[PDB]
């Protein structure tokens, strides 16, 4: 009975930025879902296409956990069939998505008096991101006709934008840690299963 | 059009029991996920009790757990929040949120403590608990 | 040179509720518009169809001042071609409206520790109000098929809704005093004119 | 309608900083542009506004004189120039597209309330600290 490393994903000292979200593939372990839905710590728990109680009985070939920190307003954006700047250019969720998105407030952990600007999000991108696609390239965005030529200038802007993340910031602006669980049964063998 | 009408609320003595009813019109109550929200003066709305699933499963925040019970009546198309053992710290404006429809989306369990997540909002009803009066 | 009583309208101890807004007709006086636009006290100043500098030269037959207190969010609703609960059922502005709407924060004056619930707005009405029409009737609103019969019950709600107006309330919920100026030149003589 | 904000950063007290709000997909002159300042944990408060299409500008008493707002049609960018900056001016700054003068009947439009303005742009942090 080797439990799946859920605690490592959820209780992680460092979480990746929105633009370069961290994906962890979990398999070949007895996953315990009871702890996730029996804990009141998580502010927001949404499950699409699956039921948390039913998860224990169900067997899945692979589980994908996506970890990123976003603003409170942006939590709404990351959902199937939802349009937002974060959804369009940072993290995209398929409309036909089976899994649970879990968000909890991390204001104390990720806010400092100066403000935590390490976290970044892709303000500008040429096209909307396809589902489950990560763009990490840092290339100056071109908006005007004139070519940027790799140099910051008028009508040319660096894509990444810092998050203020002050401690006194309002709940909407407070940092929120989000873990997205994706359940895939496409592979013929089933490994994770449940307890 | 979706219209929400809130009923109940008023001055209550500490430890009093009060029932809040949110009227639902223009939509089916069962399909949507209903979350009650509490707004303190000068503060963002905070979710207290939610209808997580269409089956009627409910989640209560630790602060309001046990004391607050949320019930849904299909026949009257009204969702009732029952508050017991009320305390002065519970003096705030209370809101009901229509939320996303379970049938339209793929959601089976939906709960959020953030106001933006919920699709629709209703006018607030003030609930005041004061020992002095 | 008898100045128009603008100060009386703007500096009024009591302001009417949204549902029953108070209208004052000003005429036969030399109106001073300079004070209104030279004062930084007003948080929001919007003029539709008229220019504040040009107002002094222009002559108007009658000026109508509408006074009510609304929430900060509701200030946006009261504008020509704007849809809101306050606009739909409380105060309606014509799309072809000439005049200036002035709003300033009144949090200190109209907020008390208990909260000022005297101000009321019409949450429910049978139909959207026509422009410049006031509905003061307090009759129980019927929503379900069952007749209210004048008795409060399920699916029957009193139209007026109180405003919390706490001092600690956020800027959106803080009371805002709004004076709406309507300029009418339809009448053949011009009286108010301006300062000369 | 897309708004891109430029400028901002750490400034010494009394420093002069220029903030540029890019405008795309609409004509800058027709709309009424209002700059808004948001303190941490507080609602956005208007500082400088383009009251009329003619280019008349209104400044709040706190920022009067120190803050000057300019509109460049050729570059389609509105510039807010801040001078004699103080620690109390450390906040996030926003530019609001506002209602179009041509579409509506408005001749003078200024508001200090965020809801009134039709469109919003991402904020840019401006920090003034004597210590650094
Ligand atoms: C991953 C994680 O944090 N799990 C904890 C668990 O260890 C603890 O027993 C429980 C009660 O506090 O809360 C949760
Ligand atoms: C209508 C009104 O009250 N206007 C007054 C004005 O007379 C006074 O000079 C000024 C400074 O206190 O404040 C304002």
């Amino acid at each position: 009975t080797n439990l799946c490393p859920f605690g490592e994903v959820f209780n992680a000292t460092r979480f990746a930025s929105v633009y370069a979200w961290n994906r962890k593939r979990i398999s070949n372990c007895v996953a315990d879902y009871s702890v996730l839905y029996n804990s009141a710590s998580f502010s927001t728990f949404k499950c699409y296409g699956v039921s948390p109680t039913k998860l224990n009985d169900l067997c899945f070939t692979n589980v994908y956990a996506d970890s990123f920190v976003i603003r409170g307003d942006e939590v709404r954006q990351i959902a199937p069939g939802q349009t937002g700047k974060i959804a369009d250019y940072n993290y995209k969720l398929p409309d036909d998505f089976t899994g649970c998105v879990i968000a909890w407030n991390s204001n104390n952990l990720d806010s400092k008096v100066g403000g935590n600007y390490n976290y970044l999000y892709r303000l500008f991108r040429k096209s909307n991101l396809k589902p489950f696609e990560r763009d990490i390239s840092t290339e100056i965005y071109q908006a005007g006709s004139t070519p940027c030529n790799g140099v910051e200038g008028f009508n040319c802007y660096f894509p990444l934008q810092s998050y203020g993340f002050q401690p006194t910031n309002g709940v909407g602006y407070q940092p929120y840690r989000v873990v997205v669980l994706s359940f895939e049964l496409l592979h013929a063998p089933a490994t994770v299963c449940g307890p | 059009q979706v219209q929400l009408v809130e009923s109940g609320g008023g001055l209550v003595q500490p430890g009093g029991s009060l029932r809040l009813s949110c009227a639902a019109s223009g939509f089916t109550l069962d399909d949507y996920a209903i979350g009650w929200f509490r707004q303190a003066p000068g503060k963002e709305r905070e979710g207290v009790s939610f209808i997580t699933s269409s089956d009627g499963s409910t989640y209560y925040v630790d602060s309001v757990k046990g004391r607050f019970t949320i019930s849904r009546d299909n026949a009257k198309n009204t969702v009732y929040l029952q508050m017991n053992s009320l305390t002065p710290e519970d003096t705030a404006i209370y809101y009901c949120a229509v939320g996303p429809s379970f049938s339209y989306t793929g959601s089976t369990y939906y709960r959020s403590e953030l106001p933006w997540d919920y699709d629709y909002w209703g006018q607030g009803t003030q609930v005041t608990v004061s020992s002095g009066g």
